[PDB]
RNA sequence: GCCAAGCUAAUACAUGAACCAACCGGGUGUCUCCGAGACGCCCAGCGAAUGAAUGACAAAACCAAUGCCGCAGUAACACCCAGCAGUGUUGACUCAAUUCAUUCCGUGCGAAAGCCGGCUU
């Protein structure tokens, strides 16, 4: 079937080789998963050595990390927003490593919220740990101002087609306002 | 043996007090709490004999809060007092 | 993948006739390496001549009557070694696999206290699940708490009756080394300087006990003892010194002569 | 009940030979425990954790070694600073 | 209202954001481990075989992935010298290897060349002509097995 | 080369073991002393994915809080443990390993719920 040798390419000169071989097993490829937005469904894979690859045909769920604040949440994602390799992967709504998507961003305002003080807790209590922690630390306004928007970008770190899944991680700093300018 | 000071355990003193201590625990020539343990003090007694903590309070009398816990120390007063004047040498020795 | 081997491709260490069959054993994986091996079935039939075919080797050996490292061995095809300790309780023999100066493998006889005890060289350090250090031997073993001035390179004493290590050898100037590979293998001589080559091999120069001169790959070289008064371990009899062929050939033919 | 006996309750069957003694034929019991297995069990969970109590004195004596090692170096420093 | 860094417009160019996967670049309390004399993130690694770092290495700017000390590439293997031929590509450059074969039955000696393709950091700048000494490493390409160390002057 | 019905094995297949049984850590509610202690609750196994740290270095004054007798001793540490890792390897590592957060487990992980002998258990 698929084969990932180099007996059928040129050699540098321009000429041709006479493969004098049959085509091994040790050197097949298989068709991609193209993973897209829904409800979760996936498929396992026999790999070399009788261990299992998860491919991953839809998903609409992951784990978001957020860097700055050494946190994580599970969220749920929201759409597909800008695609490096080509316009036409944001029209299909595919997944792939390094893609950016929008997610949920309720959960990270209540952890805010419950860790910081602060409301973009119903009795302050001897609970004042909130000062403590709020010294020497400052929220970029760019991740704020999505914050209370509703959703937050957010780049994937996953390959869903190996692994089965789509984790990710928060956009801040310069990374944030590179995309931030292709998308107006 | 050698009967002059004891030690005393748990007691801590972001809890208690100079005076709460000394009030439980007769300490005549010296005392000090240590910080560092945070549960050990140093008590030196004038006429201990067998001590206080041999005749009773060895284990079990325990203090507010914990249970405390007593022993010899095996250390007297002129050895650590005798070297306070050979730190006083140096301590005028730079000015 | 392969399960033979053809006799003509067998190691030259073991005395095999190319006259008396197509194939030899193929050893199996395991504690030696298949081509630095003496495979139990070539020991048992071969070398101490106690079985005269395979079928009565078999017999001795799937009853567990040959103890290897303290335990008992029933394939003919488990792979003997360097420095390895081999006892039949019924004939009362213990043996040690050792190297002669000229380079053949050599069983030197032992007795009690002493066939308890092997050398083993470590070759590779690494740290465990929970943070514990475990050092790998020339010969497989997994020792999972060494001592903490342990190295690459050095020789541990190890207790095969009571599964504890004993002492630690370390690797510098001024030891006692066999060599165990190339053309110098079987000669017993005393560390003088390391060359070391980021990258490459690091050459170790040796002197001989009368003196010559000789160098060999540091991977070669195993500690036996802190110099060669006090050697830990019993070697063959020429203690590792080479002679000339030219005063060997003499020799032998005076002492034939008046051998009769 | 739970605890009857079940080696008096197997079906036998009978087979007759001419010029022979009948002989009856029962099916052998399995999954039949008894207190040989019952002492069987219990042994594995024994060394389990015995093995596993062994490994833990390792690691201490370990420690021990080490931070004794790094103890007498504090002492020799001090020493010959002192004196 | 913390202010973060801006975009560097010189080297983001390649319609997808440039970076370092060693480090994170977004860290408010930067630790000692990889700063650079301007105090920013920036990763580094110290090749083996007595090679010194480029300075523009350790206190550049420039985003490369095959590069042997600011990326995942190790070199192992064979070290060789020879001479650059060719410039016009990007990030690499073709080196050529003249020797002197011996020809037995005639006695005499006999000129011969072969190219190789050699991946170019960014922290050497070498003109055609120019004496190199690379390296070899996992294959980086179709053609591509090794990578430049150091660069000799004319 | 085949179909249906009726019997029944497992080291085939599936399910599943609390207390004995420890050390250590993170987050949080009610009590006492003046920041300390006690208690209650949630989570803390091997392996896998993601994110954050570790994975070394190579001459005096002032202020706030701290240790010890006013600055001489001085591994670190608020009690039970006063030395129960301040120290992985290589030429070289984004490697070995440890701590924190989320999913784990949504590919996996029985003491085969196993079989034989010898002494009396
Ligand atoms: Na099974």
């Amino acid at each position: 079937g698929i084969v990932r040798s180099r007996l059928h390419k040129r050699k540098i000169t321009g000429g041709k080789t006479k493969i004098h071989r049959k085509r091994m097993k040790a050197e097949l490829g298989r068709l991609p998963a193209n993973t897209r937005l829904g409800a979760r469904r996936v498929s396992p894979v026999r790999a070399r050595g009788g261990n299992f690859k998860i491919r991953a045909l839809r998903l609409d769920t992951g784990n978001f990390a957020w860097a700055s604040e050494a946190i994580a949440h599970r969220v749920r994602l929201l759409d597909v927003v800008y695609n490096a390799t080509s316009n036409e992967l944001v029209r299909t709504k595919t997944l792939v490593k390094n893609c950016i998507v929008a997610v949920d961003a309720a959960p990270f305002k209540r952890w805010y919220a419950k860790h910081y003080g602060i409301d973009l807790k119903a009795s302050p209590k001897l609970q004042r740990e909130w000062t403590r922690r709020r010294r020497n630390h400052r929220v970029e306004k760019a991740i704020a101002d999505q914050l209370r928007e509703g959703r937050v970008l957010a780049r994937i770190t996953s390959r869903p087609g190996q692994s089965g899944r789509a984790d990710g991680i928060l956009l801040e700093g310069a990374e944030l306002q590179f995309y931030l300018k292709r998308l107006e | 043996e050698n009967s002059s000071c004891v030690f005393v355990s748990p007691i801590f003193r972001p809890s208690t007090t100079k005076a709460q201590v000394m009030e439980l625990f007769a300490g005549v020539k010296v005392q000090r709490l240590r910080m560092y343990r945070q549960n050990f003090a140093y008590a030196y007694l004038d006429s201990p004999a067998a001590a206080k903590k041999f005749v009773e309070e060895k284990n079990g009398t325990e203090f507010r809060g914990h249970t405390l816990r007593v022993a010899l120390s095996a250390r007297s007063l002129e050895k650590l007092r005798a070297r306070q004047e050979a730190a006083n040498v140096v301590i005028a020795a730079h000015r | 993948a392969k399960k033979h081997l053809k006799r003509l491709y067998a190691p030259k260490d073991w005395m095999l006739s190319k006259l008396t069959g197509v194939f030899a054993p193929r050893p199996r994986p395991g504690p030696h390496k298949l081509r630095e091996c003496l495979p139990l079935l070539v020991i048992i039939r071969n070398r101490l001549k106690y079985a005269l075919n395979a079928r009565e080797g078999e017999m001795i050996l799937r009853q567990g009557l040959v103890h290897v490292d303290n335990h008992p061995r029933r394939d003919g095809k488990y792979p003997a070694g360097f420095m390895d300790v081999v006892e039949i309780p019924k004939t009362g023999d213990r043996f040690r696999l050792m190297y002669d100066v000229k380079g053949r493998f050599a069983l030197v006889n032992l007795s009690e206290a002493e066939a308890q005890i092997k050398l083993m060289k470590v070759v590779n350090l690494y740290t465990a699940t929970g943070r514990v250090p475990v050092a790998v031997t020339h010969d497989g073993h997994r020792i999972r708490y060494p001592d903490p001035h342990t190295s690459i390179g050095d020789t541990i004493v190890y207790n095969v009756k009571e599964k504890k290590c004993v002492d630690l050898i370390k690797n510098r100037q001024g030891k006692a080394v066999i060599v165990t590979g190339g053309a110098n293998r079987g000669r017993i001589g005393e560390i003088v300087k390391v060359e070391c080559h980021p990258g490459a091999f690091n050459i170790a120069h040796l002197k001989d006990a009368s003196g010559a001169e000789f160098a060999t790959r540091a991977a070669n070289i195993f500690v036996i003892g802190k110099d060669l008064n006090n050697l830990q371990v019993t070697v063959p009899k020429q203690q590792g010194l080479r002679m000339n062929v030219i005063q060997e050939r003499e020799e032998r033919l005076i002492a034939a002569e008046a051998r009769k | 009940s739970r605890t009857e006996d079940v080696r008096k309750y197997v079906v036998r069957r009978r087979v007759v030979k001419s010029g022979k003694k009948d002989r009856l034929k029962a099916p052998k019991i399995q999954r039949l425990i008894t207190p040989r297995v019952k002492a069987r069990r219990a042994k594995k969970a024994k060394d389990a954790i015995a093995k596993v109590r062994a490994s833990a004195a390792e690691r201490r004596e370990y420690l021990r070694l080490i931070a004794s090692n790094r103890r007498a170096l504090r002492q020799r420093d001090h020493s010959k600073k002192h004196t | 209202y913390y202010h973060a860094h801006a975009v560097d417009a010189t080297i983001q160019h390649e319609k997808a954001y440039q970076r370092q996967t060693a480090v994170n670049e977004n860290m408010h309390r930067p630790s000692r481990k990889h700063v650079n004399k301007s105090g920013h993130i920036r990763y580094s690694k110290k090749i083996g075989l007595g090679f010194k770092t480029p300075a523009k290495a350790l206190n550049g700017k420039y985003i490369d992935r095959k590069c042997p000390f600011t990326s995942n590439v190790v070199i192992r293997g064979r070290i060789l010298r020879g001479v650059v031929h060719s410039t016009k590509m990007h990030r690499t450059i073709i080196i050529r290897r003249n020797y002197l074969h011996f020809i037995k039955k005639y006695q005499r000696y006999q000129k011969r060349h072969k190219s190789l393709a050699v991946h170019c950091s960014p922290a050497f700048d070498p003109k055609q002509g120019d004496e190199v000494v690379i390296g070899q490493c996992r294959p980086l390409s179709k053609t591509i097995r090794y990578n430049v160390l150091e660069v000799v002057s004319k």
